RNA sequence: AAACUUUCAACAACGGAUCUCUUGGUUCUCGCAUCGAUGAAGAACGCAGCGAAAUGCGAUACGUAAUGUGAAUUGCAGAACCGUGAAUCAUCGAAUCUUUGAACGCACAUUGCGCCCCUUGGUAUUCCAGGGGGCAUGCCUGUUUGAGCGUCAUUU
RNA sequence: CGUGGAGGUCAGUGACGAAGCCUAGACCGUAAGGUCGGGUCGAACGGCCUCUAGUGCAGAUCUUGGUGGUAGUAGCAAAUAUUCAAAUGAGAACUUUGAAGACUGAAGUGGGGAAAGGUUCCACGUCAACAGCAGUUGGACGUGGGUUAGUCGAUCCUAAGA
RNA sequence: GUCGAAUUUGGGUAUAGGGGCGAAAGACUAAUCGAACCAUCUAGUAGCUGGUUCCUGCCGAAGUUUCCCUCAGGAUAGCAG
RNA sequence: AUAUUGGCGAGAGACCGAUAGCGAACAAGUACAGUGAUGGAAAGAUGAAAAGAACUUUGAAAAGAGAGUGAAAAAGUACGUGAAAUUGUUGAAAGGGAAGGGCAUUUGAUCAGACA
RNA sequence: UUGACCUCAAAUCAGGUAGGAGUACCCGCUGAACUUAAGCAUAUCAAUAAGCGGAGGAAAAGAAACCAACCGGGAUUGC
């Protein structure tokens, strides 16, 4: 950690990208049931387990 | 009743079949009936609705109104007519969704294919 | 607009390879545009075409190499029939129906005879 | 002692990520995944393990190939392509 | 676990017997499934009768020796006495069993007669042309009871 | 049978201040530490779980069956039972109603519906269609959505097409004389169904 | 006497029972016989004008080719028909199919490290870089090529 | 007596309001219960003859969910410590700036790293939740930017070991 | 108490459940050890403890006999419908 | 001919009806826990239609009060019905170390039927 | 000197093939204890669970070294 395997870095890249809220236009779609992004993630809440 | 062992009277299987049906299957679900005058003209009772068709609301609040169909909204199982609208209290206006089974076709939009389909059904075509 | 399939399948190998660099070069210019602009759905159609071009370029050289390999034992695997791994090993119609010399004579002399009853 | 103070000592990985199943069941030292059994030639599963079976068998994934087989069979594994009709 | 005046029962469910339960819900389902597959043989089988001719036979033991029912096949001895080859009589829809033996003239006689009666009641379609369309009979053993 | 036992839970045993039903392992999910397997437990297996080897069909003695239908037939005369059963027969010519063998050959609903009406079946044919109602219960999920009364039983001798002719009129049922079904002759085990006998049928009876 | 307490009612809270809903589950029956070294099952990481996810897909990436239908898609923006043509359509026979996995150049807690054939480039069979095609194992039939006073004839 | 469902029936009740819920309102039953009014409500439901069972709860330190009294209570008191003015803001005991009083006292409360985390870094915005007072402040929320090597590491080598 | 050594300590590496490891306490082996943890056999068995859901009507007990590795249980007779 | 809690395609039930039915009717083997093997949830319903409440006004704001839409806001994205425990207000009645219960009657409140 | 033969090897030799997945049903191996016996060891659970190998749309079995004792029967599987 802070000398990272690129494998670990890449999972950690994909980490960041999932870390954003709902794009709020999905809320507008016909039929659409998603109120909020319920899979969100915090660095000091719950941990990534490598 | 159904005599075919390949037909299903299952209410559940049907309600799913309907709500899951894709675009191409919905067009035929979105049939509207031909007008009394248009029935005798083409020798056809009803056809799957099409965008630029002209049509007459025969049921509901807007019954008696008529216009050109602005869009067929297949996702919503709804057909929108551009005359019929509601005005909101901001003063804007929004389409009213209409179901073809509650419409009737005054004026078809004729294509080579729409024409073909009528004769292909045994029609007339003025 | 945006490319049509049958209009590509006419063109020459050397034209297609050239129009490819067109679409890449057009797409590249659009890429630089798209970050200056609040949206650019145009890019969808150029890059969907760089696929359609490439499909045909490939389509040819395959149906080309398919042709010179035609009708001979041992041609390349991806031009070989897929079917099922297990069908691929099936006994061919010839060697299933291969019958026995001893047994052949018997199917001849003593075949199943059609017949019925009541009279 | 055996409690919370001894827990401050835990910074070491018994397992990193298994290449085969992408798990972090891959025991660093034993160099074998406690979940899928990689390196093993076959994939670890047991009959007292019905759930974990259910969690991994065919169909929990993409089925990038097997998806279509049932269709290709319905058509008898047609080769070539289709010609034309009308309209 | 022993009380009143009742027979001793030996009710055998001490293994996991609930695993090996077999219920026939397909009783009807299989009757149909096998009626179609009979009448779909009656087609694919052409005018042929749907069964094979069976011999008269005296039933074994002392209990059933009194009676007689259809045996398996016709004893090369009878196939020759009725005057045809075995290998051919196979393709005439006669069943020939090479294991059976004739210790009984009265049964051997009975079986040869039964054999000629079949040759007389059948029409053998020739190798090539013709086929004077014959309207298949559904049994043999019904035509030729015991 | 797999259902409800699909956890690994086990009793926490006494001394932990909470009751002893099995309890889910692990932690973090909030299902953990919850009563398992128990016939009183949310999610647990139910008491005496139902089995496919329950006795479903019931055997009846052949002669007893036939005695039953026999008694049911004799009630298709005996007007009061037919009247007491529903079946508006107060005006029909006579019990039993026997009808021309020509009925057996009718090819067309309108034609057949007429003959029925003609011979006294109007008030009964119409008792249905008024009697149509939505299923009172929860079966209306289960592909029995509609209640209705039962109309007449047209008993032919040979079917020349009366059968496809009546199959779409409601409440009406058709059956051969060689067969006869006690389920129809005494619907809901109540005697006196309304039977219209083609004269062909009636003499095949004896 | 108030407060407070308790009790009943109305209104309002609290909670989500009840009632009625049902693209789900469950059980029964019927028909069928099709995974993979031609790389499967499974993984990981990617891909959209605007997506986190489910779904779809693979650097040709919510898709390419083919065929059918005949005008949509829709949350906004964008584009847009008497026709080789709309569609987040149907069907699907042709392809693409990243890093992988029985997983096959060697490795792999590494985006670690070789060898061979073709080709471009820097003066270049030899060094450096790009482009392509390649090298696992057991076994079988075969083809070359060999080994052994295991053994046969033959030369002189 | 009552409940889920089933065959039969009353051509039963119902958007002119089914069901359910509410009701120190009314009536029948010895009682399980049954009927009625009013209110609330919104789409289905009952009487009779039969059929059927996953059919009636006060308890099982019963299962699940919900809620009380306890109770504005126990408490929020280790690590010496806070004070003045201005700015900003709707709002300042707590943010910012100045002023002051202090501390850690180089075996640091300083300056970097290993394991570990994974963007917490940094800028802009920003206070519903979080920071058991507060909140204009934050490791929070939103939105973006940021990690540049022939010489530092890995990579190579071998150790125990595999 | 000890504090320059039978010292403290990181990392790598080995040993795994009737097994390990133990300068020996039945200690330690992931808050688990006089036999770890995970799942399954498993709805393990219980002569023992707890519970066991609507109304009314009529009748109405026994704790005694004999036998039992029986003495908190059955068998049996009796009483009861 | 026989087997089939796997696969693919179909038809069905005196089955269950969101604490039921598979664990999962929902982005369910998901969120989450555990070094690991494994463990493993909760969570369906505004309306026919967003018509999802312009506009005014009070407030820093969240909101409130209006107005408005709608058949209904006693449906306001805390969204069908909306019970109970338990809670606020309002009204009624009563309370000398619990509260509630039984027969009976005064007192008040309340409800008939029933005369003709 | 040469050319065989037998045996054994080598090639990135020419071309094929095996692995893994699934495993309800099927062919085999291996294999418990809970439990029942009111104790308990043979026994029972059970030739069951668990572990392992191998298949197919079915598998297996099958045209008798069979069954019988009859006036004999006549591959296999199934009810
Ligand atoms: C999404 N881009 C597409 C482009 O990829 C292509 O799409 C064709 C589409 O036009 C075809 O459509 C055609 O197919 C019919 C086949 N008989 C004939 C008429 C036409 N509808 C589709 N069948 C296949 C797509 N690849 O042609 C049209 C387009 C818009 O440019
Ligand atoms: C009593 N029947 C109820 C029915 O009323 C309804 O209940 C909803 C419930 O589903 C909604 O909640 C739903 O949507 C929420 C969105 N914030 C999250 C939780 C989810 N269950 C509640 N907000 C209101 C209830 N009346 O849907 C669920 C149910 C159990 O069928
Ligand atoms: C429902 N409200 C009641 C209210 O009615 C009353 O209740 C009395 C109770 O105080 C008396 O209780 C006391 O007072 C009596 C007179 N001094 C003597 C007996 C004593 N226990 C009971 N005997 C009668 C109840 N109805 O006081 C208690 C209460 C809860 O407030
Ligand atoms: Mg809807
Ligand atoms: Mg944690
Ligand atoms: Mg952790
Ligand atoms: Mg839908
Ligand atoms: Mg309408
Ligand atoms: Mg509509
Ligand atoms: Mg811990
Ligand atoms: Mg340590
Ligand atoms: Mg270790
Ligand atoms: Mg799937
Ligand atoms: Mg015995
Ligand atoms: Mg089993
Ligand atoms: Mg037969
Ligand atoms: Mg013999
Ligand atoms: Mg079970
Ligand atoms: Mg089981
Ligand atoms: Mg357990
Ligand atoms: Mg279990
Ligand atoms: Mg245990
Ligand atoms: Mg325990
Ligand atoms: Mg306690
Ligand atoms: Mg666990
Ligand atoms: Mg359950
Ligand atoms: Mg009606
Ligand atoms: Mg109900
Ligand atoms: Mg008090
Ligand atoms: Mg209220
Ligand atoms: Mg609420
Ligand atoms: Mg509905
Ligand atoms: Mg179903
Ligand atoms: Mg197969
Ligand atoms: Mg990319
Ligand atoms: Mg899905
Ligand atoms: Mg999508
Ligand atoms: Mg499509
Ligand atoms: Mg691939
Ligand atoms: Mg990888
Ligand atoms: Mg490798
Ligand atoms: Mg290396
Ligand atoms: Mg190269
Ligand atoms: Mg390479
Ligand atoms: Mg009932
Ligand atoms: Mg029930
Ligand atoms: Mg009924
Ligand atoms: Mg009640
Ligand atoms: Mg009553
Ligand atoms: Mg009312
Ligand atoms: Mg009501
Ligand atoms: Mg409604
Ligand atoms: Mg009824
Ligand atoms: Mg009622
Ligand atoms: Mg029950
Ligand atoms: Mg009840
Ligand atoms: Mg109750
Ligand atoms: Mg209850
Ligand atoms: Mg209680
Ligand atoms: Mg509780
Ligand atoms: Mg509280
Ligand atoms: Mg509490
Ligand atoms: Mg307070
Ligand atoms: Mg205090
Ligand atoms: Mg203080
Ligand atoms: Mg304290
Ligand atoms: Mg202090
Ligand atoms: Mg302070
Ligand atoms: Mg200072
Ligand atoms: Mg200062
Ligand atoms: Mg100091
Ligand atoms: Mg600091
Ligand atoms: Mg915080
Ligand atoms: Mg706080
Ligand atoms: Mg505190
Ligand atoms: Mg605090
Ligand atoms: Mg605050
Ligand atoms: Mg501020
Ligand atoms: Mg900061
Ligand atoms: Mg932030
Ligand atoms: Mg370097
Ligand atoms: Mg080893
Ligand atoms: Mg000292
Ligand atoms: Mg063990
Ligand atoms: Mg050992
Ligand atoms: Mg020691
Ligand atoms: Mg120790
Ligand atoms: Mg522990
Ligand atoms: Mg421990
Ligand atoms: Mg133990
Ligand atoms: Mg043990
Ligand atoms: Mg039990
Ligand atoms: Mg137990
Ligand atoms: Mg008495
Ligand atoms: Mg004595
Ligand atoms: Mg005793
Ligand atoms: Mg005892
Ligand atoms: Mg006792
Ligand atoms: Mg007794
Ligand atoms: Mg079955
Ligand atoms: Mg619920
Ligand atoms: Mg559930
Ligand atoms: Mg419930
Ligand atoms: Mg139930
Ligand atoms: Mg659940
Ligand atoms: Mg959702
Ligand atoms: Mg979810
Ligand atoms: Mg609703
Ligand atoms: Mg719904
Ligand atoms: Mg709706
Ligand atoms: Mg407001
Ligand atoms: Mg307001
Ligand atoms: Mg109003
Ligand atoms: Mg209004
Ligand atoms: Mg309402
Ligand atoms: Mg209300
Ligand atoms: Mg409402
Ligand atoms: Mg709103
Ligand atoms: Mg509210
Ligand atoms: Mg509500
Ligand atoms: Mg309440
Ligand atoms: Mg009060
Ligand atoms: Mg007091
Ligand atoms: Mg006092
Ligand atoms: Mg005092
Ligand atoms: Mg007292
Ligand atoms: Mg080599
Ligand atoms: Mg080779
Ligand atoms: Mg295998
Ligand atoms: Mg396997
Ligand atoms: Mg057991
Ligand atoms: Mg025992
Ligand atoms: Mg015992
Ligand atoms: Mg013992
Ligand atoms: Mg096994
Ligand atoms: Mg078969
Ligand atoms: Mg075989
Ligand atoms: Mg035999
Ligand atoms: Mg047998
Ligand atoms: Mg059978
Ligand atoms: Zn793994």
């Amino acid at each position: 950690a802070a000398q990272k395997s690129f494998r670990i870095k890449q999972k950690m890249a994909k980490a960041k990208k999932q870390n954003r809220p709902l794009p709020q236009w999905i809320r507008l779609r016909t039929n659409n049931t998603i109120r909020y992004n319920a899979k969100r993630r915090n660095w000091r809440r719950t941990k990534m387990n490598i | 009743a159904k005599q075919s062992l390949d037909v299903s009277s299952d209410r559940r299987k049907a309600r799913k079949a309907y709500f899951t049906a894709p675009s191409s299957q919905r067009r035929v679900l979105l049939s509207a009936p031909l007008s009394k005058e248009l029935r005798a003209q083409y020798g056809i009772k009803a056809l799957p609705i099409r965008r630029d068709d002209e049509v007459l609301v025969v049921r509901g609040s807007k019954k008696g109104q008529e216009g050109k169909i602005s869009s067929v909204y297949r996702l919503k199982f709804a057909v929108q007519v551009d005359k019929v609208t509601k005005e909101k209290v901001n003063g804007a206006s929004v389409p009213i969704n209409l179901h073809p089974s509650k419409l009737v076709i005054t004026k078809l939009h004729l294509d080579k294919d729409r024409k073909a389909l009528i004769q292909r059904k045994g029609g007339k075509l003025e | 607009a945006g490319v049509k399939a049958y209009e590509l399948r006419t063109k020459s190998k050397e034209q297609l390879a050239s129009q490819l660099v067109d679409l890449k070069k057009e797409l590249a210019e659009l890429k630089v545009q798209k970050l200056s602009r609040p949206s650019l759905p145009k890019i969808k159609t150029v890059r969907k075409s760089i696929a359609c071009v490439l499909t045909v370029i490939n389509e040819q050289q395959r149906e080309a190499v398919r042709q010179l390999y035609k009708g001979k034992k041992y041609q390349p695997k991806d031009l070989r029939a897929k079917k099922t791994r297990a069908l691929r090993r099936a006994l061919t119609k010839f060697e299933a129906s291969q019958v026995t010399e001893k047994q052949r004579k018997k199917q001849i002399a003593f075949p199943q005879r059609k017949y019925a009853i009541k009279a | 002692g055996k409690g919370t103070p001894s827990f401050g000592k835990r910074h070491n990985k018994s397992h990193t990520l298994c290449n085969r199943c992408g798990r972090r069941s891959f025991h660093v030292q034993k160099k074998t995944c406690s979940s899928c059994g990689y390196p093993a030639a076959k994939t670890r599963s047991y009959n007292w393990g019905a759930k974990a079976k259910r969690r991994h068998t065919t169909g929990t994934g993409r089925m990038r190939y097997l998806k279509h087989v049932s269709r290709r069979f319905k058509n008898g594994f047609q080769t070539g392509s289709a010609s034309k009709a009308s309209a | 676990a022993i009380s009143k005046n009742l027979p001793i029962l030996k009710n055998h469910f001490r293994k996991h017997w609930q695993e090996r339960v077999k219920v026939h819900f397909d009783q009807a389902g299989k009757k149909v499934s096998r009626r179609n597959a009979r009448a779909t043989r009656a087609a694919k089988i052409a005018p042929r009768p749907l069964d094979l001719l069976r011999p008269v036979v005296r039933a074994p033991t002392v209990k059933y020796n009194r009676k007689v029912r259809a045996g398996r096949g016709f004893t090369l001895a009878e196939v020759k006495a009725a005057g045809l080859t075995a290998a051919y009589a196979r393709t005439i829809g006669i069943a020939v069993d090479h294991r059976r033996q004739n210790r009984n003239q009265e049964i051997f006689d009975a079986n040869v007669q039964r054999l000629k009666e079949y040759q007389s009641k059948i029409i053998v379609f020739p190798r090539n042309g013709k086929a004077p369309e014959a309207e298949q009979v559904l049994s043999a053993a019904a035509t030729f009871p015991i | 049978e797999k259902a409800g036992h699909q956890t690994s839970a086990e009793s926490w045993g006494t001394g932990r201040a909470v009751a002893r039903i099995p309890r889910v392992g692990g932690g973090g999910t909030g299902r953990s530490g919850q009563g398992a397997f128990g016939n009183m437990c949310r999610g647990g297996r139910m008491f005496a779980p139902t089995k496919t080897w329950r006795k479903w069909n019931v055997k009846v003695n052949h002669n007893e069956k036939r005695y039953a239908t026999a008694s049911a037939i004799a009630a298709t005369a005996v007007a009061s039972l037919v009247l007491a059963r529903g079946h508006r027969v107060e005006k029909i010519p006579e019990i039993p109603l026997v009808v021309s063998t020509d009925l057996e050959s009718i090819q067309k609903t309108k034609e057949a519906v007429a003959a029925l009406k003609a011979v006294g079946a109007h008030s009964d044919l119409l008792k249905v269609l008024k009697s149509k109602k939505l299923r009172a219960g929860k079966g209306k999920y289960r592909n029995r959505r509609w209640t209705q009364r039962r109309g007449p039983l047209v008993v032919y001798a040979e079917d020349n097409g009366i059968v496809k002719a009546l199959r779409n009129v409601p409440g009406v049922e058709t059956a051969n004389v060689a067969s006869l079904n006690l389920l129809q002759l005494a619907p809901g085990a109540h005697l006196g169904r309304f039977v219209i006998w083609t004269e062909a049928a009636f003499t095949k009876l004896d």
